[PDB]
């Protein structure tokens, strides 16, 4: 009956554990990401030539 | 602003600081005294950001006009930049001088009103005290060791307050998405430092309100606590 | 607008239900609580003079069009306007009053209307002042300081204020059934 | 022989509208609001008679 | 702004006696934060309870006189409600001055005869109305500053008791008989 | 998309005054997320409350003229409900044009006489319907963005009060007498 | 001998539709909305007579 | 289909009950919320023109079969079709109309039917537009955003909208008992 | 339904974490302040020349 959650800290990182195993915030695949503590989840720095 | 702090050391409870203007290089003393008086005189420890104890010389008072001419390169070492200058007397007389448009190099004068033959005059800058509270929302303690704050739902604020203890005058600015409010707070209606609870209304979404406190007016300020009072209907549940 | 000596007491008595007295209300970008309660006050004024009372209804009033524009001007001050006898034929259209039977807007001569003109928080009887203060206090309760018990007591006390103000209206302008109206005045002529 | 119409202040109907209406004019109001003041000596009237 | 009265201090002291401690000699807006606040609520109820119209307050045949040079008679906030003497009362305030909505004018040559209600103090009222004014201002103070259900329920019951007593005072002050004192059935019983 | 009005701003400002803070001079879809959304709710209730049919909105004997070359008459979304004058109304919209479901045709030589109801602004309405339109839009805004039981219950009671007052305005605007005004029992009382 | 039709504002029925309808015309409304203002002196009328 | 300027406002007012406005809905595999509310909208349209209203029941309409196929085609556009007088003899069978008394399918000449044709969200009166929007808002509430209080208020407000729209139908097409029907038209011929 | 909190110890200090991350009492910018333990939050000592 109208449940809500708020996964609030997507620092996370991939975890290939099953669905009913995980913590919150983790994710199943994360490419080119960067999970800082205060700022949440950024696109990675852009590789200056 | 435009002032470079180029050292900092601290003997036991006195932080001696040299600090560079765009014209000079100073030396100072930040004393962590609680109710004591910095310079000899000074009836209430005037928060002044620079603090001389000057005696007005003989020839400054034009007999035609009403003001005296105090020259700020003489009461200090040399010139200044820009800032708001407050002049305090052994009475409760507080005169605030605004900065000139070019600023304290085109107009190095300080037009104190009255007849000042010789009398202890305390002149200084003004502190720019700024503090924001936080974005007000539900903050409940998650069983002894973490603070998880509650995001789901709309929290419509009604009021807020600032508990102050033996403090002066201050201004609780409240900003919104497209609005502005000032909410001054006078004395205890001399000095009249008060020890009450100023209760100001903030109305909005609490995700867009932002309350911030200013104070410039030379008096101490002791914010010992705050708190708010919202509505918070939630169209969901927990589990 | 302008400060009014009684209107500040009204905005203060709105905040008598919740919190602290403000001072003098004379700034647009100001104390948000005072200007917000002042808006609720003027809304309950504009609604409480809308219902029709027998001191507000100026009965046989005559409006005149502009001599150049030939176009009599409806206003937001003109609160609700009707005709004198029955089957009122005047309605606002553009900001200008308009016949819905003559199908025309331009008026040569004047016009006879039962009109309500918007008055202040002053220029009202003290019965109605207490009723606007209590109903606007109920609105100010329900929209900002949502506490239930003060809503219950302000609902009960609004009902008592309207009771008194209906008593004021049936005591202002004694309406007798058989010697003052239009139909059964002529039936009792001997 | 003194008709007094008691209008109930708690209600809606109001006598600026009963009276001004011609005969057979609809007008707004509820019927439980207007009543008329009777004199309810009935047992006293029968014992006196 | 007003000056204190020896009975008004006991009235405000009986307002604070509902929730709070007794003050003495108010004299300031900063003596107690609750004393002057309850004094404002008490003056509001003092204005309100005389609006209802009572047999000792409706001064029947009073005559207002306009200013001589101004040719104009002044409605006041001191005037509480003013009506005409017989029926279809033609007087209402506009601007701050009384005004005819039938004669359509605001210039009076001679005087004007009015059923007016003038505002009086907490004093110059009967003790019935003093007690009911204190209990109603106590309910208003309670519901606005220490709102609690028990003290609210008992002040509501006790306000209804005070109104019962003061309607008994109104039906006792100024004896009203149906058949020998009014206007219509005084003539019907002339033999 | 519309341009602002001096009273529509106070209307939307009284919608946000149910739950929220007062905005000024809307002018954008990004000034406040809640302001323009409540302005959409206000225009929807503006379209709805004039659909009920009122004695100043039903423009009785109106005449619509078709285009000269197109031989065709344009139904609009601005047209709100259009009926015939006497009985068994034969006019209905199809395509964007009015159409006779009995003549089975949409080519008109001369005009067409219609009891039409037109859409008007928030302005050009009486203050009765302004207050009722603000209260019904406030209830709709409350139930859709900050649904709370107390403010919903009091806005429901207060919507019923507004509808009561506005039915009083309709029964006062255009006095409808039973025996000297209608069509059947006017002729029965001709002597 | 003064018919006043009291229409109840809280209801649905409204007199732009009673009156314009010819005889035996269906029209929308509830019957508890329209009533008519009586004069309920009955005990006074019997004692006066 | 095609975008319609009123229909996007309808799908927006469905989502005015919950959340944020979408834009223009013109993609099949798209915003799932917009296509989902649009399916609910067209279902409530097909149900709200199903009940039979006096502007919808096109009374004496004539259908004609194909010249080659000799067969008049029932459609999903043909919402509900009945015969003119009584004991209606027409039913859908295969996608084609069919006589359950003649026990035949092929029609030589035309056919006279009281038929209902499916119309858009446009080409309806504003009463019925508000009723389809509010009933589809109740359905969209009950099926996706399951909150109780908004369902209670949409139920009450659907009842008010149906009240208004029955007022529209008893006002559109004045039905009089004793001078307009088929039985007591003749009983009152003198 | 009429919630109240009391952030009671504004020792705090700035924290540029997001809104749904923080502790109480912290703040988003603090200039010229001084957060003692017992006395709450003072204007800083005034820099004697």
């Amino acid at each position: 009956a109208l449940i809500s959650q708020s996964i609030k800290n997507l620092k996370g990182g991939i975890s290939q554990q099953p669905d009913i195993l995980r913590y919150p915030d983790q994710g199943s695949r994360q490419v080119n990401g960067w999970s800082s503590e205060t700022e949440g989840l950024q696109k990675r720095p852009p590789l200056v030539f | 602003e435009n002032v470079q702090v180029l050292a900092c050391q601290s003997i036991s409870s006195d932080m001696y600081v040299i600090l560079r203007n765009e014209f000079n290089t100073f030396l100072a003393r930040i004393s962590f005294t609680k109710n004591a008086i910095d310079l000899q005189g000074e009836p209430y420890r005037a928060f002044m950001d620079m603090k001389i104890r000057y005696t007005i010389p003989s020839g400054t008072y034009n007999d035609d006009t009403f003001t005296t001419s105090i020259h700020i390169p003489t009461i200090y070492g040399a010139n200044f930049g820009r800032g708001k200058i407050t002049v305090l007397e052994p009475d409760g007389k507080i005169t605030v001088f605004e900065q000139p448009t070019a600023g304290w190099n085109s107009d190095p004068w300080l037009r104190l009103s009255g007849n000042l033959e010789g009398r202890m005059v305390y002149i200084g800058f003004n502190i720019n005290f700024v503090y924001e509270f936080s974005k007000f929302l539900i903050k409940q303690t998650a069983d002894d060791g973490s603070t998880s704050t509650e995001d789901i739902g709309r929290l419509q604020l009604r009021r807020a307050w600032v508990n102050y203890e033996n403090s002066g005058t201050f201004d609780i600015y409240v900003e919104n998405q497209s609005s502005n409010w000032k909410y001054t707070m006078a004395g205890a209606r001399r000095l009249n430092l008060g020890t009450g609870q100023y209760r100001f209304p903030v109305v909005g979404n609490a995700k867009f309100n932002t309350v911030y406190i200013l104070s410039d007016e030379t008096t101490p300020l002791n914010i010992i606590g705050c708190g708010w009072e919202g509505n918070y209907l939630r169209r969901s549940s927990g589990i | 607008n302008v400060e009014t000596a009684a209107e500040l007491s009204a905005v203060n008595d709105i905040l008598a239900s919740i919190g602290e007295p403000p001072v003098s209300t004379l700034e647009g970008d100001a104390n948000a609580d005072a200007a917000n309660a002042r808006r609720i006050l003027n809304k309950i004024n504009r609604q409480i003079q809308s219902r029709g009372w027998t001191f507000n209804i100026e009965e046989g009033i005559t409006l005149l069009p502009d001599v150049y524009s030939n176009l009599i001007v409806y206003s937001d001050d003109y609160l609700s306007l009707m005709s004198t006898s029955g089957q009122s034929i005047y309605v606002n259209r553009g900001g200008y009053v308009y016949d819905r039977t003559s199908q025309s807007d331009r008026f040569d001569s004047g016009i006879t209307v039962n009109i309500i003109r918007l008055r202040d928080y002053d220029e009202m009887p003290e019965c109605f002042r207490y009723w606007i203060v209590t109903k606007a206090s109920r609105q100010f309760n329900n929209r900002f300081f949502g506490a239930p018990e003060v809503e219950g007591v302000l609902q009960e006390e609004e009902d008592e204020a309207r009771r008194l103000c209906m008593e004021y209206e049936m005591d202002y302008g004694g309406y007798n059934m058989l010697d003052g109206d239009a139909f059964t005045s002529g039936l009792l002529t001997r | 022989s003194k008709v007094i119409g008691l209008v109930n202040p708690a209600g809606i109907t109001q006598p600026r509208r009963l009276t001004k209406a011609q005969t057979g004019d609809f007008v707004t109001g509820r019927p439980e609001d207007i009543s008329f003041l009777q004199l309810e000596k009935q047992a006293d009237f029968t014992v006196a008679k």
